[PDB]
């Protein structure tokens, strides 16, 4: 019950969806092959969030695998979980995006996003109560940010009421790694804001800082970047496999996370993450977990929440720990930065406990944070986005594949007053 | 002959229930099924069969099925009716509109049903315990719709309801404000006496007496467990002075719409440190009244009293009890309000306290539980209407609310509401 | 001495009587063949030989021939008479004509020959069991042929009739509706009291109470089987308070042309969930007025009752019996007409039902079994009538009817004849 | 008793009977030699069905082949399970008919269909109850669209009562094998709405489709779309030989199916259907069995149902299933879909479930769908039957062998005015 249905899209959500389900299968004690073979039999109870059930024990991930170029997913199918996903759901097409955003949302996906839908409505009318909808993208790519958008105006035209959260990566606004990543991210962001309900922004730049920083990593793979996101990912949705002191379902976060409708943009993070060589010198308890949470260092978003204000913040804990520690902390937290969060919300902290921590960590937490900082990410893209197309930088790319300069306009527009938006609620009353 | 129906709400509730049900059980040798081992005052609390099965007379009742779904894998899974334990498909997600307009509507009329067929199986109907949460979801909502319904099929029968009142500053939830008020105004016409508990308090009271730096849910639970046994003592269990469900609402309610006391138990005493205590009556009953022990963070001297109940256990002996009332009407730093010249409502029960084993509590003799009702609560309630004024001036939330069965509307008719409640108060505590 | 001749036609009449005779043989002892091991009321249903063999008292007909070709395979095989079980050439293919018209008057003239030969071979006859579908095919045209032809050889005699009525929404049949109202057309003069049942019902109860997601048919039979056990316990049995089989004529049927009771059975009860239920009489007397609990998809409150049966088995009091239906007779909610004061026949057997091995049922104390008159079943003629209406305004299947032995006219017939009953349960219901 | 006797006819009716009378005798443990030597007996109680008995065990089948050519049937005899059929019943001429309707029907089989009816009558004598005769060829060709609809005529004016199913295949609208389709399909259409009770429409396009989505296969010969046709024709014909919870016999199927006498063209299905590597991650039970069963891309004509709109459907269950689940998934489509039933039609499902269930299956189902959107297919024979009439394409091979030119305006009428009929029965009432 309460079942959530997992979209990839792209290179990016390929990739990383790969991981989440490596992650996922391994705190529920499934095997490569399909087969469980786990310990605890709470982990099997709500197993149905996210797997499937088949006849010999086999469980089938409620995925759907979808890319413009089927060589990400061969690399998928080919590599270790792979054939753990029911074949019917890789759709795919022949000639990909090139990394436009017009090709993958008008011409190139448009003539596939019906193949996809069908698995979705097949996948979806199989749940006995269905939560939401899980997608896993990049706003800087063509498939992600064109089809990934795509579906998501169609599944929440079919889906209503449903959930719809996304896990969206982000581009750095260090160095970038696609030209053309301002229209992408722009265009993706004007779909994103209207047609979903919680869009968590990382970006790889802090990742190789979590990477370089905390965990002392010095060759830092993009499986380890994934297994970050996927620690996240799998954070945001225990309440739902596993019971605890005090539960935190999707729309829960949702409702004390998300104030104004638009004002749905949040930067994860996670705890503990530590060196090998630095492990024994930890307490490994809640203050400290606590206080590691709140640190800008430790955040997948580039935006630093110090140069604006928290309007709300969730802290989902696993593991065993003391209620009082939780809350007293939360509070403290509160009083010493009270500068930090927004003063027209006398509370900014929803707290949450799971009972069963991730395999080989007696304690961890996961962050999610809705801040006014985040105004800088978009604002940086508009002045990228402004730059480019101040001279037509690209646009014939993107107007030869059925866009029009009208879009390009509105987009930036939109993007624009969600960063009034977002500076508007960081003053206080009156 | 007598009975109680435990209705238990949210997570909260049926959390709270686990630890009422543990103790009742082992408040009557029962061996954690219905089956008493090769004894006789059960019938208050637990429905017999012909099996030699006692079947406990309660309603767990939750939209979410994670936490009752724990229950029927629990060590109580063969205790309760499996149809009494009622789960729906999606919690109300911190939402009071959810558990009241859209989810509620789906599981009332069958949770109501089964309170029917508890009802006419009762010799005879002595009132409701409602244990539920006051921060939202399941707890504002369903309850405020329950009680409305509990209302109507029932009208005169005593609805007794033990809430986990916010606290002034830990928090859980972003949109309490919203949730205490909301499930307040429609509540406040449909139950009688609401005992209020603060998770802050009782964290200060179970590391400042209790010598534990890592208090979980289970510990609140079962000190909240310990003053529903002492309240329900009376009926399940003979005394020298006894109390019944149905005295509370004249004795603690002068007002219709002022029925708000708060709580306390006195021995919340360390193990160790109970050896250097004589725990005699005079000071049990002078630690009621401070500010240092009561469950809810509302401090008493800053308001006056208007009535008190003091329900005694144990090697109690009333001439003590007679000597420590009138001590503790002498001193003047503890204010009854003028117009109530009669302040304190007494009780005695001959069982003592029964310690659960894991438990914290120390083996105490004797032990009072104290209800008062006090103004001071008056402040809790203005801080709440503050916060909520806070939120609602910006609509910081509205538009969950409205769009799952609410309106705009309610918003202001349950401030204003909370507002005359607030004034009304003040009327109360102001004399010629 | 008492009798009773069991008619079984069609799939379902064969199939239903498969579970009676296996619940019968277990009533008595029976060892799944006519002998008893090494036990005296069979008489009723079993004649007896010298050879010690018991012969089942029925009459298997079908114009298909693999149901009951199944029984003389199956386990019953030297059970039953070989020329009682009666096989056609071609089953009647759904169609009401084939059934009464083509088919039926080569068989009937046989059946009926071997019904003449077990009346004259009992000591004294009571009446009719007829078991057969309203779907459609040997059910809805053999049977009104056989119904006519039991009519007149054998006049006054009680004619007892076990329907399965087309569900609501549940359907397996496209020409149901034709098939349902011509076959009530000719057996509305022919037939004393025509006992409901719905598959849908019977599905929704089989999950609701007895926590079965896969029932077949041979669990709804099973179900089936133990009603009509009780309707002819009194007969089987010896009791307090006793029921004969011609009593339910006039105590149900208040005019000739309503004779339509509904069903019930109370303690439908899963094994598990039994050992945390008293199963006392008064509340299963309750359960029986309950929608959740009929076995035909009509909801009693939508009408109001006309008459009401209570035939109670194994420990039952008859001062808590008086009791029960006193205080459902103050229920405001549970409606008698106005014009029926006394609303209620009692029947109290000292014979505790039998569980059949493999079955669902729980081994339960006490049971009651409810045949309610109603005029709530109105509103499923309606909604039959509207479906006939539809399909005939088309000639939709017509001609499947007209051209084996039916003629047009008979459907505009059998319709109005409907829309009279229709009328005359709607003029039944109002007073003055 | 109800016995069937099989007919076949040109080179596609000898093709599929070859193989249905190979599926049959499986199911029923008949060697290739005749004997039996099957383990259930169940399977032999109602063998009569469709086979004679013979001295030593030996069971005959009760099929006539017949052909204006031999090298057909010589490949049939000759290959395997062609030792079985009594080699009397072969009755073939020497010329065959060049793919023309009216050489089989008029010249070529008219004088040979005098033998096939001697083989007939002696076949059908020995029935104890007959139930009908079952038929199995092609429009498209000149042996089963002429001397097929010969053999229909005579049949139903010797045997007026008796059932008769035609299981026909008929031209794809996306290629031909026969540049004469149009007038071989109007003038067998022509003769089969009037003489004869279901016929059961299917194209080999579209079972080039379910073998090349579904099943996955990438080398489909004959022999694998004429066991697709076996499959349905064995289960429309599993209660007159295995008992169920419910039975359906042939004309239980045609009286449930045909509201008016001309519509009764329908257009099979089955299920479950599923590749080699697709069966470990799917649960084969009846909600996904019903699911698919109703979907477009399952059935076994071109026609798609959502152009049109169901007058009846007929789901034959096979396997020991819950009779719960089935009758609530049947609901349970009649309410997503209730568009596409016609409304002055209050249930528009024929209900069946047999125990026993074919070989290495624990389940199975065939869906029988009498649809509206057949006109599609009709509308479409109409237009090229017109288009080569216009102007005398091919006429003189036809009006040389005693046709007429008349008789090409009467089929043409005759199929419009069926193409009106359905089209005036998708219309609701009023
Ligand atoms: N004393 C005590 N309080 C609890 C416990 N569990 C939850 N609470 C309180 O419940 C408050 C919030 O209401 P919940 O019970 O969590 O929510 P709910 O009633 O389940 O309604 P939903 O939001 O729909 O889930 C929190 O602020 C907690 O203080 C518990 O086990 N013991
Ligand atoms: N309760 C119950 N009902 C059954 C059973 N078998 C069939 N039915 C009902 O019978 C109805 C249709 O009538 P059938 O009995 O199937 O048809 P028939 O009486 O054999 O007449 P023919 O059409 O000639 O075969 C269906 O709608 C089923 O609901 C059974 O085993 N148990
Ligand atoms: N963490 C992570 N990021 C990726 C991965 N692959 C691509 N990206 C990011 O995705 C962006 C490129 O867009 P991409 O998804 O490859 O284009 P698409 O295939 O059309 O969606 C760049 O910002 C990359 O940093 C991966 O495997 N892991
Ligand atoms: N499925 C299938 N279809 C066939 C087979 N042989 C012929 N057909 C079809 O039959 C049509 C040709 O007509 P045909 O039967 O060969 O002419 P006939 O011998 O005079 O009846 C074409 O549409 C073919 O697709 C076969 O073995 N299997
Ligand atoms: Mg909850
Ligand atoms: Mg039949």
């Amino acid at each position: 019950m309460r079942e959530i249905v997992h979209l990839q899209a792209g290179q990016c959500g390929n990739q990383i969806g790969a991981k989440f389900w490596e992650v996922i299968s391994d705190e529920h004690g499934i095997d490569p092959t399909g087969a469980y073979h786990g310990d605890s039999d709470l982990q099997l109870e709500r197993i149905n969030v996210y797997y499937n059930e088949a006849t010999g024990g086999k469980y089938v991930p409620r995925a759907v695998l979808v890319d413009l170029e089927p060589g990400t997913m061969d690399s998928v199918r080919s590599g270790p979980f792979g054939q753990i996903f029911r074949p019917d759901n890789f759709v795919f097409g022949q000639s990909g995006a090139g990394n436009n955003w017009a090709k993958g949302h008008y011409t190139e996906g448009a003539e596939l996003v019906d193949s996809v839908l069908d698995v979705v409505r097949k996948e979806a009318e199989s749940c006995d109560c269905l939560q939401g909808f899980q997608l896993t993208h990049s706003l800087g790519g063509g498939t992600g940010s064109g089809m990934g958008t795509l579906l998501i105006s169609k599944i929440r035209e079919e889906y209503p009421d449903r959930i719809m959260n996304t896990f969206s990566v982000v581009p750095s606004p260090k160095v970038s790694d696609t030209v053309v990543e301002p229209y992408n991210a722009t265009l993706s962001v004007h779909q994103l804001v209207e047609n979903t309900d919680e869009t968590y922004c990382i970006d790889n730049e802090a990742l190789y800082d979590i990477c370089f920083r905390t965990l002392k990593l010095t060759t830092p793979t993009y499986g380890d970047l994934n297994h970050l996101v996927s620690a996240t990912m799998s954070g945001v949705t225990t309440c739902l496999r596993f019971p605890g002191q005090l539960n935190a379902d999707l729309r829960k976060l949702a409702v004390n996370m998300v104030p104004f409708p638009r004002l749905h943009f949040f930067m994860p993070g996670f705890a503990p993450l530590t060196s090998r060589g630095s492990q024994q010198y930890r307490a490994l308890t809640v203050p400290e977990l606590t206080q590691q949470m709140f640190d800008a260092k430790n955040m997948m978003a580039a935006c630093d929440p110090r140069h604006g204000r928290y309007l709300t913040v969730a802290a989902i804990f696993r593991g065993r720990m003391s209620m009082k520690e939780v809350d007293e902390q939360m509070l403290n937290v509160q009083n010493k930065n009270s500068s930090y969060f927004v003063e027209w919300i006398p509370n900014n902290v929803k707290t949450a406990v799971c009972d069963i921590p991730p395999r080989g960590l007696k304690m961890s937490a996961t962050f999610i944070g809705n801040s006014t900082a985040i105004q800088e990410l978009f604002k940086r893209i508009s002045e990228q986005f402004t730059a480019m197309f101040r001279r037509k930088a690209f646009l014939h790319w993107y107007t030869g594949e059925g866009m029009d300069e009208m879009e390009f306009t509105e987009a930036e527009s939109n993007m624009n007053d969600l960063v009034s938006e977002y500076q508007q609620y960081q003053d206080a009353t009156a | 002959m007598r009975e109680c129906i435990s209705v238990h709400i949210g997570q909260a509730g049926v959390q709270m229930g686990n630890a009422c049900w543990e103790l009742y059980c082992l408040e009557h040798g029962i061996q954690q099924d219905g089956i008493i081992p090769d004894d006789s005052s059960f019938g208050t609390f637990f429905s017999e069969t012909g099996s030699g099965k006692h079947v406990p007379r309660a309603v767990f009742v939750d939209l979410e099925q994670t936490v009752i779904g724990e229950i029927r894998t629990g060590h109580y899974r063969s205790l309760f009716h499996p149809e009494q334990l009622i789960t729906g498909k999606e919690d109300a997600a911190n939402n009071y509109a959810r558990g009241h307009y859209t989810i509620g509507k789906e599981i009332v009329d069958s949770v109501l049903d089964r309170v029917r067929k508890m009802a006419d199986q009762c010799s005879g109907l002595q009132g409701f315990l409602i244990f539920h949460s006051f921060g939202g979801g399941t707890g504002s909502g369903f309850t405020s719709l329950l009680m409305e319904r509990l209302s109507v099929d029932y009208g005169k029968k005593s609805k007794l309801e033990f809430s986990v009142y916010p606290a002034p500053q830990i928090s859980t939830a972003v949109v309490e404000p919203y949730n205490s008020i909301l499930t307040t105004h429609t509540t406040l016409e449909h139950s009688d006496c609401a005992f209020m508990v603060d998770n802050e308090a009782i964290y200060d009271i179970c590391n400042r007496n209790l010598d534990i730096e890592r208090p979980t849910y289970t510990n609140l639970n079962r000190l909240i467990g310990q003053i529903v046994s002492s309240i329900t003592a009376s009926l399940r269990f003979d005394g020298a002075l006894n109390v019944d469900l149905t005295e509370f609402q004249t004795n603690l309610v002068p007002y219709p719409r002022i029925h708000f006391p708060l709580v306390t138990y006195s021995p919340i005493i360390s193990a160790e440190k109970a050896y250097h205590e004589q725990l005699s009556v005079p000071e049990i009953t002078n630690a009621c009244f401070e500010y240092s022990n009561q469950m809810v963070k509302c401090d008493p001297r800053r308001g006056k009293y208007m009535a008190c109940c003091l329900l005694y256990r144990g090697d109690v002996v009333p001439k003590d009890v007679n000597a420590a009332i009138a001590t503790i009407k002498t001193r003047k730093s503890i204010q009854f309000v003028d117009w109530c010249p009669t302040g304190f409502k007494v009780g005695i029960n001959y069982q003592p306290p029964t310690a659960v084993p894991g438990g914290d509590l120390a083996k105490v003799q004797r032990a009072v539980c104290m209800l008062s009702n006090t103004t001071a609560i008056a402040e809790a309630w203005a801080r709440l209407d503050h916060k909520f004024d806070l939120m609602y001036s910006k609509r910081a939330f509205v538009h969950w609310y409205v769009g799952e069965g609410m309106e705009e509307g309610e918003f202001s008719e349950a401030r204003e509401d909370m507002a005359a409640l607030e004034k009304d108060y003040e009327e109360v505590g102001t004399e010629s």
